[PDB]
């Protein structure tokens, strides 16, 4: 029939401003309509590896939720947003699992999250003990113990503040420009799937 | 938990905020080299001692990490790189005196205004004034007054603070367990670690003997023929027995002699290779250059330029508003970040120097990915020798007819061949001796050899003994002739150019052979060739990671510096040379029989 009320992709997508990877933002997409077609058509976006799914069918499908996470990487770093690989964003920061249906999405961002200065409102984790389990947030600033001192709250020696800030400027390479990466992950539960995409006339 | 993991988290947090720190500074430095302005210069020094002064903590907190706990090369060689104390292990009142002597040298060598007696109303400085003077005069006592009065000047104002310079920098170099200072230069080759691939401190001395030794008998020959001419230019002043006299070189020092080119040309009559004229005839503008360099850069098969090298980059003079240092050079700033400062003219030395400097911007992108502290040249040789390299292809009239900057219908034959060898030979032979004589002369300096009330009268013996030129009047202990160069006032090592010099061969050889050249080595041109710019990439991706004996094994499948190539690479000029000279003398007496 006549549809209404499409799924919020503006509030995501063309955010004013984004989370740190440490932060990243997810979003709960119930209860609309997905129209992908128009993320797919777009010239605007440098990445747009689907995993798992097609972007082809993606309009004729329906899934029960969608999980839109948000953050901003470097240009190097965007290839470890995917399953199975390794670095500091994958080990440390943000990790998918192996088994992952959706698609990541990403887009440089020079012009928005870059600044003469040096931007450091980005962070990233670079330490911590043990890898991170699929799709958990670690938000804690506790001083990374590298040694078998305790740190006792004070970064000295052996001891460093896990959290450590990306200094973007618009003069850098292509691989350490800002690039903002939307990851969207489609899961069916036995729930009634209620965020189907858009029927033809 | 263990030693090893504590310093690799320690260099990941280290090469995290030094590359950002780095990038600051070398951003300072940028503005300040692309507008000189005095705030420029203040935020230059801010960043500069933040710089400086992170390197002092970094330091201090690396060495708590002992080294014979570590097994890794990589990190080990990281943390040896970066627990160095530098001047750091001196007392401050001595290491504000060195820094006090360093800058006050280059304040004296930088603002150095001599003109003549009896003439004071205005004065010429260096740069421009003494060096057209130098490289254009035909007169004997205007070049004899240029050469005796900068370095009455210059000495008289910098021997007490040469004096004072080596023996606190033996002090600073013994207080970090090197025998001198000397020893602290040479300890850039030195390999430990490595199974068959050590090199050592002392080697590198043994290694450059051995090489000047075979290096001897061309620069005889070179330096008869040199003579001979010098001989027909200025009739009375020069014996058919003796040296040369030192200010007639074509250079203030005699560092090159590629301004004794239009003296001492074998075939005037024939045309020259020069290809400005045909660039302005077709208009090409200094972004035309940079991209034809690029063109041959991409044939070669290495990666073509960033976007952010043709937006960042400073390709032409600003104007007369904004000031700007003229001086050609490539900035690795970090991050990715690629630029080239040069002030470029429609010339062939323009042209060549903007691929010398992209082969510097190539050699400086290939290790992007290692990490920080390990970005750099295997040695100090490799650096200079890659762009060297691209310098020799690129001068090449194979490269000028496939551009079209040269006539299809130009005839090579073998006397524009001999000339254009004795050019390279003026600029690339003539520099050698000089190059070997002043750092063996420091060498002794620094290791006490050479007593202080005995420096000149053993350097002049020197150059007499080694680069076959006599001073024109004698001079006493008041003197201080070497430091009116710029790498010894400013400390420099100046055994780079020596290595760069015979690396630049050995990589030409090595990648014609790849490129399966059938011909003379100087006919030899690099570009469409995938698989040597594969045998190139191979160790311009390595950085500081490998030895620089493994890097030179990568390439050329030899251990060590070889001078065979330059001989080679010479070898039709040689034979030219040796048949030129069988009516003259070859080779020179060390008395004072032309003049003193
Ligand atoms: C986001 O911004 C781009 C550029 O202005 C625009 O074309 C697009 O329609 C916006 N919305 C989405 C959902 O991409
Ligand atoms: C150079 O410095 C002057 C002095 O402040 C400034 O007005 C000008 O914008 C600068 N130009 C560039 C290209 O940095
Ligand atoms: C040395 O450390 C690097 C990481 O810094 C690692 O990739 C490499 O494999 C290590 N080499 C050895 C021989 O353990
Ligand atoms: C640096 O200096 C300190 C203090 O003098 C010393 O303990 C340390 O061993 C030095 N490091 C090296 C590599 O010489
Ligand atoms: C470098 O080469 C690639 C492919 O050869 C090309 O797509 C790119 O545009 C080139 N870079 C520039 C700045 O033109
Ligand atoms: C060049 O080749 C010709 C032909 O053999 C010869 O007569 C002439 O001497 C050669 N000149 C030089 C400088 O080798
Ligand atoms: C190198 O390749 C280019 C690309 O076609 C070509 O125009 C040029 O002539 C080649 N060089 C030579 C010496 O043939």
């Amino acid at each position: 029939p006549n549809i209404t009320n499409l799924c919020p992709f503006g509030e995501v997508f063309n955010a004013t401003r984004f989370a740190s990877v440490y932060a990243w933002n997810r979003k709960r997409i119930s209860n609309c309509v997905a129209d992908y077609s128009v993320l797919y058509n777009s010239a605007s976006f440098s990445t747009f590896k689907c995993y798992g799914v097609s972007p082809t069918k993606l309009n004729d499908l329906c899934f029960t939720n969608v999980y839109a996470d948000s953050f901003v990487i470097r240009g190097d770093e965007v290839r470890q947003i995917a399953p199975g690989q390794t670095g500091k964003i994958a080990d440390y920061n943000y990790k998918l699992p192996d088994d992952f249906t959706g698609c990541v999405i990403a887009w440089n961002s020079n012009n928005l999250d870059s600044k003469v200065g040096g931007n450091y409102n980005y962070l990233y984790r670079l330490f911590r003990k043990s890898n991170l389990k699929p799709f958990e947030r670690d938000i804690s600033t506790e001083i990374y113990q590298a040694g078998s001192t305790p740190c006792n709250g004070v970064e000295g020696f052996n001891c460093y503040f896990p959290l450590q800030s990306y200094g973007f400027q618009p003069t850098y390479g292509v691989g350490y420009q800002p690039y903002r990466v939307v990851v969207l992950s489609f899961e069916l539960l036995h729930a009634p799937a209620t965020v189907c995409g858009p029927k033809k006339s | 938990s263990t030693i090893e993991e504590q310093a690799k988290t320690f260099l990941d947090k280290f090469n995290h905020e030094a590359e950002d720190l780095f990038y600051q500074s070398s951003l300072a430095s940028w503005n300040y080299n692309t507008n000189i302005t005095e705030e420029n210069v203040q935020n230059m020094n801010n960043a500069g001692d933040k710089w400086s002064a992170f390197l002092k903590e970094q330091s201090t907190l690396a060495q708590m990490y002992p080294l014979q706990e570590i097994q890794n090369l990589t990190v080990k060689l990281q943390l040896q790189a970066l627990q160095q104390n530098g001047s750091s292990v001196l007392s401050e009142d001595k290491s504000k005196r060195l820094n006090t002597i360093l800058n006050t040298m280059s304040t004296i060598y930088s603002t150095g205004k001599v003109c003549n007696p009896d003439n004071p109303q205005e004065c010429l400085l260096l740069e421009p004034g003494l060096n057209e003077i130098m490289a254009n005069s035909l007169d004997y006592n205007e070049r004899l007054w240029a050469w005796e009065s900068w370095r009455s000047e210059v000495g008289k104002q910098l021997r007490p603070l040469y004096e004072e310079y080596v023996v606190l920098k033996n002090e600073m170099a013994r207080a970090n367990h090197y025998e001198d200072y000397g020893d602290y230069w040479r300890g850039d080759y030195e390999v430990n670690g490595v199974d068959g691939y050590d090199y050592s401190r002392g080697q590198l001395i043994e290694d450059v003997e051995h090489t000047f030794e075979e290096i001897k008998p061309l620069y005889e020959h070179l330096h008869a023929y040199v003579r001979a001419k010098l001989m027909n230019a200025y009739p009375s002043y020069i014996s058919p027995i003796g040296c040369l006299p030192a200010h007639l070189l074509g250079d203030m020092w005699g560092r090159f002699w590629t301004n004794l080119y239009s003296l001492t040309v074998p075939f005037g009559q024939k045309p020259n290779i020069d290809v400005t004229d045909a660039m302005v005839d077709q208009a090409w503008d200094a972004q035309r250059i940079f991209k034809e360099a690029e063109k041959f850069f991409v044939s070669v098969g290495l990666p073509n330029m960033t976007q952010g090298f043709w937006e960042n980059s400073m390709l032409t003079d600003p104007g007369n508003v904004q000031k700007a240092v003229c001086h050609p050079t490539a900035w690795d700033l970090g991050k990715g970040d690629f630029r080239i400062l040069m002030c470029t003219k429609v010339t062939m030395d323009d042209f060549l120097t903007a691929h010398h400097e992209m082969g510097h911007i190539q050699y400086d992108m290939a290790y992007a990915a290692q990490p920080f502290l390990l970005r750099n040249g295997a040695n100090e040789g490799f650096h200079e020798a890659v762009g060297e390299i691209m310098s020799l292809s690129a001068a090449t009239p194979k490269h000028l007819k496939s551009i079209g900057l040269l006539s299809p219908d130009f005839q090579e034959d073998n006397e524009t061949e001999i000339n254009f060898l004795l050019k390279q030979a003026l600029t690339i032979v003539g520099t050698l001796p000089f190059t070997y004589m002043l750092e063996k002369w420091r060498w002794m300096v620094f290791k006490g050899e050479i007593p202080k009330d005995q420096w000149m009268k053993k350097w002049w013996e020197m150059k007499r003994e080694i680069v076959g030129v006599v001073e024109p009047v004698p001079h006493d202990e008041t003197y201080c002739d070497p430091a009116s160069l710029f790498h010894v006032s400013n400390d420099y090592s100046f055994i780079r150019y020596y290595t760069r010099t015979l690396y630049q061969f050995q990589f030409q050889e090595a990648l014609c052979q790849a490129a399966k050249h059938e011909g003379p080595l100087h006919k030899c041109d690099i570009s469409n060739s995938t698989e040597a710019g594969q045998k190139l990439f191979n160790m311009l991706r390595l950085g500081k990671s490998e030895p620089w004996t493994l890097a030179l094994e990568n390439v050329v499948g030899a251990k060590n510096m070889n001078v065979r190539p330059l001989l080679n690479y010479f070898e039709p000029l040689f034979t030219w040379l040796k048949d030129q000279n069988k009516n003259s003398f070859v080779g020179w007496s060390t008395d004072w029989s032309p003049y003193a």
